[PDB]
């Protein structure tokens, strides 16, 4: 009955050096059962990554959703979408869903191509934006990669120690909650390459 | 309540109420128990100041607790009533409770157990 | 309608070593958005080598560690001034919560001491009365921010041996206790960066065989 | 939904 | 209801309507709700018909029972006797009651208990529905030690306000006089305090 | 949240704390809760974080265009206006708490809009959680005839109780300074008296801690 | 619990309860004796509110064992309901009442006489040829309306039993689990093993 | 929770997980939920922690006075009904617990019995208790037979504790395995899921649904 | 299970170098009706101990009582009474905060927030809390209801800290409190403008004022406050 | 709030307190109450503050619009169109309002508008929280034909004894007079109008 | 309606399906064939409220049908499985929405592979080995963990299931009356007669 | 009831 | 919300 | 308090 909790998951993106990561778990249930170990919540379009938390169905409309909005974007402005333009266009279609919202928590990783800079940001359900220098959070487990984040991170890290951090953070705060884990996906992102890890996890 | 302490101690150290109950026993009518090597006996005396008794309807004198255990005595026939009653229900809330009919040590610890809870009570002989 | 229950906010932590405890817990009392002390003690010294906290209702806490207190002194009436092991003291928690089964106090209970072979000890009880032994316990309202912390810190979950292909754990050990006021201190600070209800003062009981040592810091007071 |  | 007592220079003098309502039907237009609980200690009573009863029923028993041993009380004990009960039984009661008396050596006294079961000793003293709409008129009018006739006047002004435009209060307007002169019953009727 | 408005010799400042909230959680430390609707007419927003922004980008917009239209630089009566009649529209179901300022043709001007549409005109104003802390420090010390200097140091001061005293607030001090005949001024981050300590330690792993199962180059391009 | 049904026939009482113990999503156990041994001649089947059933079952069971045993005695099935429909009828008033429902069978050798007695959790008693309690009674009571006759054998009692249970395992939305079946009759209390 | 026990040809094997939980809170993974009653009496825990706990250790000193006053064991029924009555009296009152009382005497044979807090009493060979006793069932009842080696009873009771704790979100953390005989229980160790799950999954070839 | 009827709002107060200041106005309202203005709310206890309540008053002055027999029955069989074996501010606080507690325990509440004030006989400054619930705390300033949101803010700013306390002089901190009742009288609704004031000195002892009123009130700004936002005239 | 408009000899006049109240908490301690509608028709607002200024608001472009069209509207359609407003949205509106303006024809007139819509046409009217206390008060002491100084005076007293008893009343005194000769803004402070 | 299951083995997907219809304390059907070819290689199966089920299948069957006949082409697993999807996700906020979960089996010709889709009534898309909606996972999912492997063949697939049906007939507090067994293959779509 |  |  |  709270829409936000019957499928589960979680979502973190961190900036280092030249570099974002952004991690999900992969639990898909409906409350107590598990129901697929493959339930992926971070998609891409072009360069520009977006992870979504919350109810499935709505994380699946969304993903169709922004790949329709991307694809027009691009045909029609002859460019890939750029990480701030993309968070403000997440923004304003979820909050043109007001008073009836798609019950997610989305979070935006990339790396801006002409400036170079690493970017992240979070929203709520109804569009506000949260942008942050170190990390956004989201799901059923907030509450722990908040704790895990706020001791575990430190600035500038190179991607194969934000890797770790990022991982460990995620790794931690889903054993600590039911309704995450069951696996997880790591993106590490640099300029122009990425790299999708699969971690080994407590399968319980 | 009747509070009195009936059964005290005398200078000699005896409770002289406890004593005079044997008595009673003493005048009761003979009761004997023999186990064989298999089975148990239990022999009553009847005193024969008495015809015209109906022996249909009097009492025996020994009585059924559980459909394992017979209790015999020698002494207050009224007094014995109480304790064959106390001691039937305690048979039948063991079975309840413990899902085994009593030993025969248990029933009789506890029928011993009534009878000296009557020994340091207000109010009861 | 009268609701008997308040929250109080704040956090408690008890981490043991091989030959010491620490039971930590900050020192900012709350209602709702108010903040009614910044230094309002909620870690105790309770006699016999025991600290004890109970967070969440500090009413219903002050009323247990009374009576655990006093549980203490008629211990050493009762039974020839015998020292109460922690592990006894927990069992007598256990009662004092339980006893209380439909009308509950409203709290975390942790106690922090030293076992009967002189190792360090972290007993951690629900409201009701469940318990169990722990090397590690954060309660109260930044648990859930800082309880994932310390299972990967003090006992090392999901932290493998580098270049063993994720086979081999990282090896279990005791901590010293500069190492365990260490992530006392960073578990607080995090905790008061991400909680509304956690800061103004960090107050650290230290228990080993020699007695109980305090130490204090200041912490974020917004 | 976050407050302010 | 609408209700009041008076303190002036020579006692008190309490004062009450005499509607008592039962929906927004009038089943009594002649009530009595001043009331006697000793030779001069009375009370006006509002809210609930039978708790107000029922209370100055019990405390007429006290405070006769008190008279048989020790002598007669002082208008403080009385009231002290109705906080206990109001007080004690809050949840039960609905009775907003004000105590008023004549002491040869206080004079008059007035003791006022609303909801609650708290006292408040006041030079005078509104209660009852009706009250609401006279706080403003009485505040402008009451001064201390007052004559008879002033309070009198007062009075019937007073109650002939909270009467006109609350429908809870109406019909005559009686009134009590406690002096060392003894015990005066006063009544007003319609035809004169309306068009006041 | 915290936020204030105050009003000076000859211009108005607006200021606000930096704190979003999620529960008890901080959910953002440093969000700009200050948003510009013209270039000389700012707006501060408490309440639901995501209405504020909307409703003052929307007007925004539409002052913009109706800027356009008459030639003429914005009012902020114009708004004012369109807020409080958007707001009233919505019934309260759009949570924004607002205190608008700015300068225009008609000179300076400070009022607050309440998410049912009602709006307030005064020289001092503070809305949010943390409203009471601000407004105790604003009828504590403010006075008719004050310097910008004083103004700015009033507000702030104002916000900082708030940051100190009330947990839905924290962080840092933004203000805006909107003097007539010059350019408006936006200081974010103006104070920054909550700068988290030095931490003990420093959590970055071995590299290979973490246990991986598969790697693979993701396709970014074309 | 669910399923318990009695029919009597010419010279005997058959009782049968259904084995299944069902709680949540899970049958926890198939194989339940839903009836208790009041005297060698009566017999009490159960159905109801979880723990209440048993509870209420064993304490009547204690009464009426100690009623045997002090007057060296078998009540007869019309003083042995009547003492359990006054301990339903209290009950129903109590702070917190059993929530359960019995079929007393029981050969009446003075009588002799098979009786089958309906009782109700409230107390309602009722003497009948043929019982049941729950949703079985809305199957079973037509098809009984129909098929009994009050001469029968205790065979045809059980081929009666057999349509009975048959009708309710095509139409009853739960697998019950099949039955016990136990007749009562002037020899005592015994069960049929295959059913 | 995930309990079980069931009966086989050589004894009883008992098997826990550890996990404990408030809603979706993770609030432990070392929970003890089967207690030691005397050398040949165990109880599983499952419902609520301190329910459980505190009545079960209760339990513990009522059997102990039991052997005292007779100067015999209690029987499995006994110590069974004793709880159960208890139960039984708290009615209503809101206590929560799904137990299992296991044991062996001379009299009685290997034993369990199924007792819950609305004062439901069972006798029976197997039983699965807790929010992943329907996992647990699925597995064991598909691979049970009275014939079991001991072995083999010990790695099928192992692994329907394995399969609910992966796919129940309430149940986890590690394995707790019992052998009861006519001369008493035997622990059979604490297994984390952590390891067990990928050791069950290689050796065994299953869990084919999760990425390898 | 109760409603708070006659009622009471803020009790303020703080320490300073030397002792405590504790202030709260003297009404007692019933609902939005402003029906009685002249409830003292401050009861002084021996010469050492001022209790400031707030909230239901048939409660305040059942508390009177018994703080007033609390007196009587510690002077009995005392001949140290009015010297070592006088009521403490210590002694005064927990006597309540047990009552309270247990009150609330039994689901019958004492429907009030106290405020304990005064100076222990080793000199050392007392201030503690209590309400409803049997909640408790201390703090160098503390204040009930609306004080809490309004006052605490601004007597903080004078003692922040332990530390702070030594450095504050009872000048100061009554400028402090007496600033604050202003505050209240412009912000809370079921305020009055008359209060009393008690500060209870290491070396002065008790002093009690009563009928003090807000005054220096800021208002003249008003007249320039016209419309609702476009209105002119 | 506290409200009211009275007629006098040359016109009538409004008054109003200045408080607005969020809970228990005084939002605003120098609201402006009295509005304006048009040049000599002016309205007192209560209830809510967003009900009422969306309301008055309307009314200002109705009359704004009506003068431009017809010329100078009469105090009278300047209250139908409050009507109006109120009376079709009576479910989702709490607005009681009067409306007090000057004609040269008809001098000063007063109409209030309570919570359901209806119209009253009186020679004063009081309205808000704060009038239940002064009806006893303004209905003794109100006359026709006052003269200004009478008529403030009149306002001043009712107001503070309004502001005295009710909690959601405060602040200043606010009041507007309309005659012939113009629109006058009159203020009094708590430290005047308090020891009345 | 209540049980459907489905598993992809090496070569098929098999969905097996109850039996039962059960209306209050009436079974009145034991023959219902809770399924729809939606075309010659894709299958899909439905269990929730009653009426809401059929009407949303016979709807899709309508949709795919038509497509199939303006295009003279089959659509693949995969893209009906998303046409379906995107009707519950838009059905899920309607006025009223469709309470029905589905299970999608296909053989995809193009891939020569079978695919099995689980899609419960908010449009909660996930693409599985094997599959179950309701109460019926709570036992199938952990059994399948336990026996099922990758490449199974068609034979194998139904041995596993019949351990299914086996375990849900011996747990299942409700008689769902068996089983209706179909098979998806590269041949399209076949029943089995016997189970 | 009858109120006063 | 505001009232007055 | 917490379930298993
Ligand atoms: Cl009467
Ligand atoms: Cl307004
Ligand atoms: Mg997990
Ligand atoms: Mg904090
Ligand atoms: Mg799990
Ligand atoms: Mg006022």
């Amino acid at each position: 009955s709270d829409p936000s909790s019957i499928n589960g998951g979680i979502v973190v993106a961190m900036t280092g050096k030249d570099c974002v990561a952004i991690a999900c778990d992969l639990r898909l249930g409906s409350q107590s059962l598990g129901v697929s170990n493959k339930f992926e919540k971070i998609f891409h379009y072009g360069h520009v990554f977006l992870g979504i938390t919350g109810l499935a169905t709505d994380v699946t409309t969304l993903n169709e959703m922004f790949r329709y909005k991307t694809n027009l974007y691009k045909l029609k402005e002859e460019r890939a979408i750029e990480p701030e333009t993309f968070t403000q266009l997440v923004s304003s279609s979820l909050y043109e869903r007001r008073f009836g919202p798609y019950f997610v928590g989305p979070v935006v990783a990339g790396i801006n191509s002409k400036s170079g800079k690493p970017f992240i940001a979070g929203f709520d359900l109804i569009g506000c934006i949260d942008e942050a220098k170190d990390f956004i959070v989201s799901g059923t487990a907030s509450d722990q990669l908040f704790g895990m984040c706020e001791s575990l991170y430190e600035p500038n890290l190179e991607p194969e120690d934000l890797f770790e951090t990022i991982s460990q953070a995620l790794l931690n705060a889903a054993d600590r909650d039911a309704l995450s884990g069951w696996g997880a996906v790591v993106y590490i992102i640099k300029k122009d390459e990425v790299v999708k890890r699969y971690l080994k996890m407590r399968q319980d | 309540g009747y509070d009195r302490a009936l059964s005290i101690f005398s200078p000699d150290g005896h409770i002289f109420q406890v004593e005079y109950a044997l008595e009673a026993v003493k005048r009761g009518t003979c009761a004997v128990g023999v186990k064989g090597k298999n089975c148990v006996v239990l022999g009553c005396e009847r005193r024969s100041t008495l015809k015209l008794q109906d022996t249909r309807i009097t009492p025996s004198k020994v009585s059924k607790i559980d459909s394992h255990v017979v209790l015999s005595f020698s002494g207050l026939n009224a007094d014995s009533r109480i304790l064959i009653e106390k001691a039937r229900v305690e048979a039948q809330s063991h079975r309840l409770t413990l899902e085994d009919p009593v030993t025969v040590e248990y029933l009789t610890r506890y029928v011993a157990g009534v009878q000296q809870r009557y020994t340091q009570s207000g109010g009861v002989r | 309608q009268f609701n008997p229950y308040g929250d109080n906010g704040g956090t408690i932590l008890g981490i043991a070593g091989e030959d010491f405890a620490v039971l930590a817990g900050d020192t900012r009392n709350i209602t709702d958005y108010s903040i009614n002390s910044r230094y309002e003690p909620k870690v105790f010294d309770c006699g016999d080598n025991i600290v004890m906290s109970a967070n969440g209702f500090a009413a219903d806490g002050d009323a247990l560690v009374k009576r655990f207190k006093n549980s203490v002194k008629w211990y050493h009436f009762d039974h020839n001034d015998k020292k109460l092991s922690i592990n006894s003291a927990a069992r007598n928690i256990q009662h004092l919560l339980y006893g209380k089964r439909f009308f509950p106090y409203y709290v975390h209970t942790i106690i922090a001491g030293l076992d009967e072979d002189g190792k360090g000890a972290v007993y951690s009880f629900d409201p009701v009365g469940s318990y169990e032994r722990e090397q590690c316990r954060a309660g109260g309202a930044a648990a859930s921010l800082i309880m994932p912390f310390l299972d990967n810190q003090v006992n090392f979950k999901n932290q493998y041996e580098p270049g063993t292909n994720g086979k081999v754990k990282k090896p279990l050990k005791y901590l010293s206790v500069e190492e365990v006021i260490k992530l006392v201190r960073d578990s607080f600070t995090s905790a008061t960066e991400r909680h509304i209800q956690v800061g103004d003062g960090l107050e650290i009981l230290i228990v080993t065989k020699d007695g109980v040592r305090k130490e204090f810091y200041e912490l974020k007071r917004d | 939904a976050p407050l302010x | 209801t609408s209700i009041m007592a008076v303190t002036f220079k020579d006692g008190v003098i309490l004062g009450a309507d005499s509607r008592t309502t039962t929906g927004a039907y009038i089943a009594n237009r002649v009530t009595d709700k001043l009331t006697r609980v000793h030779d001069k200690i009375w009370c006006c009573r509002s809210g609930s018909a039978a708790d107000t009863q029922a209370i100055a029923d019990i405390v007429q028993y006290h405070l006769e029972l008190y008279t048989s041993q020790y002598g007669t009380p002082s208008t403080e004990t009385a009231a002290s006797v109705f906080k206990e009960l109001c007080y004690e039984n809050k949840d039960n009661l609905t009775a907003g009651i004000i105590v008023a008396g004549y002491d040869d050596k206080n004079k008059g006294e007035v003791y006022t208990i609303p909801l609650g079961g708290s006292v408040h000793k006041l030079p005078y003293a509104i209660a009852g529905s009706g009250s609401t709409f006279i706080y403003g008129y009485c505040d402008k009018n009451f001064r201390e030690n007052m004559s008879k006739e002033e309070t009198v006047d007062f009075i019937k002004h007073s109650l002939s306000q909270a009467i006109k435009w609350d429908g809870s209060s109406g019909g005559v307007i009686r009134m009590v006089v406690l002096t060392a002169a003894g015990v005066e019953r006063l009544i007003f009727y319609p035809d004169e305090y309306e068009q006041l | 949240t915290t936020i204030v408005g105050v009003k000076f010799n000859n211009g108005v400042v607006i200021a606000a704390d930096t704190r979003s909230t999620q529960g008890p959680i901080v959910a953002d430390k440093n969000c700009a809760k200050l948003h510009r609707i013209s270039p000389k007419i700012w707006c501060a927003g408490a309440g639901t974080a995501a209405d504020t922004e909307a409703v003052t980008q929307l007007i925004g917009s539409n002052i913009e265009l109706h800027s356009l239209y008459t030639s003429r630089e914005p009012r902020v009566v114009s708004a004012l206006q369109m807020l409080k009649q958007h707001l009233f529209k919505y019934q309260g179901h759009i949570g924004a708490y607002l205190i608008v300022a700015g300068v225009d043709p008609t000179g300076s001007h400070l009022f607050s809009i309440h998410a049912h549409g009602s709006t307030d005109v005064g020289y001092y104003l503070s809305l949010g959680s943390g409203s009471l802390a601000a407004m105790a420090v604003l009828e504590s010390h403010w006075k008719q005839d004050l310097t910008k200097e004083e103004a700015i140091k009033l507000a702030s001061d104002a916000i900082q109780a708030g940051i100190w005293n009330d947990l839905g607030s924290g962080s840092n001090v933004d203000v805006c300074v909107m003097e007539i005949g010059k350019d408006a001024e936006y200081l974010r981050n103006y104070l920054t008296p909550n700068v988290r300590e030095e931490k003990q330690k420093s959590y970055k792993f071995p590299r290979g801690t973490t246990a991986v199962l598969k790697e693979s180059i993701v396709n970014i391009c074309d | 619990m669910d399923i318990i049904l009695g029919i009597r026939v010419q010279d005997s009482v058959i009782l049968a309860s259904s084995k299944a113990v069902t709680r949540g999503i899970s049958v926890l156990k198939d194989s339940d004796d839903k009836t208790r041994q009041l005297s060698p001649h009566t017999l009490m089947s159960f159905a109801g509110e979880a723990g209440d059933t048993v509870q209420f079952a064993e304490y009547i069971q204690a009464n009426i064992q100690l009623y045997s045993i002090r007057e060296d005695y078998e009540l007869s099935p019309q003083a042995v309901s009547s003492f359990v429909r006054q301990e339903l009828a209290k009950s129903i008033r109590s702070r917190r009442p059993y929530q359960v429902n019995v079929l007393i069978g029981g050969y009446d050798k003075k009588k002799n006489k098979p009786e089958l007695y309906q009782i109700d959790y409230l107390g309602t008693k009722v003497e009948l040829p043929y019982g049941a309690h729950g949703y079985s009674g809305f199957y079973t009571f037509s098809l009984l309306d129909h098929h009994y006759r009050p001469d029968m054998t205790t065979e045809e009692g059980l081929d009666l039993l057999k349509l009975c249970v048959q009708e309710l395992e095509k139409r009853m939305p739960m697998d019950f689990k099949g039955v016990i079946v136990k007749i009562v009759d002037k020899d005592g209390i015994r069960q049929v093993d295959d059913f | 929770t995930t309990t079980l026990a069931f009966r086989f040809q050589g004894g009883i094997i008992v098997a826990v997980d550890s996990r404990a939980t408030a809603g979706n809170w993770v609030a432990s993974q070392t929970v003890k939920k089967v207690i030691e009653i005397n050398p040949f009496l165990l109880g599983t825990m499952a419902g609520g922690a301190a329910d459980c706990q505190f009545w079960e250790t209760w339990l513990g000193s009522q059997c102990r006075l039991h052997e005292l006053r007779e100067k015999e064991r209690i029987s499995v029924a006994a110590a069974s009904k004793i709880l159960s009555n208890l139960v039984y009296q708290y009615k209503g009152a809101g206590l929560s617990m799904g137990t299992m009382i296991c044991g062996y005497t001379r009299k009685e044979g290997p034993t369990i019995y199924y007792v819950d807090s609305d004062g439901t009493r069972l006798k029976g060979d197997i039983f699965c208790v807790g929010s992943g006793q329907t996992f647990a069932y699925g597995v064991l009842d598909s691979n049970y037979k009275w014939d079991l080696s001991v072995e083999d009873a010990l790695y099928l009771g192992k692994r329907s504790i394995l399969a609910a704790a992966h796919r129940d979100a309430y149940s986890g953390g590690s394995v707790n395995l019992y052998h009861v005989t006519e001369d008493g229980w035997i622990y059979h160790g604490n297994h984390d899921v952590g390891e067990l799950f990928w050791k069950v999954k290689e050796e065994e070839g299953s869990f084919n649904n999760v990425i390898g | 299970t109760q409603q708070p009827i006659v009622t009471g709002t803020s009790v303020i107060s703080m320490k300073y170098d030397n002792g405590v200041i504790i202030a709260a106005d003297n009404l007692g309202s019933y609902g939005s009706l402003l029906r009685f203005n002249g409830v003292e709310r401050l009861i002084p206890v021996g010469d050492n101990t001022v209790v400031g309540i707030s909230g239901d008053i048939s409660d305040m002055q059942h508390i009177e009582r018994l703080l007033k027999d609390l007196v009587t029955e510690n002077a009995y069989d005392n001949p140290l009474a009015d010297a070592e074996e006088a009521l403490e501010p210590s002694y005064i606080f927990e006597y309540l905060a047990t009552v309270m507690y247990q009150r609330r325990s039994k689901m019958n509440p004492l429907w009030n927030a106290i405020i304990v004030a005064g100076v222990q006989s080793n000199g050392d400054q007392f201030l503690r809390y209590v309400n409803l619930l049997g909640v408790t705390y201390s703090s160098p300033t503390l204040a009930t209801g609306f004080g809490a949101h309004m006052a605490n803010p601004l007597l903080r700013k004078v003692v922040d800290r332990e530390s702070d306390i030594p450095k504050t002089t009872v000048q100061v901190a009554e400028e402090a409190i007496v600033n604050a009742m202003r505050v209240l009288y412009y912000r809370d609704a079921r305020s009055s403008r008359n209060f009393s004031l008690a500060i209870i000195d290491k070396n002065t002892g008790l002093t009690f004022k009563k009928n003090l009123q807000v005054e220096n009130m800021k208002w003249d700004f008003a007249k320039d406050i016209k419309g609702y936002g476009t209105q002119k005239i």
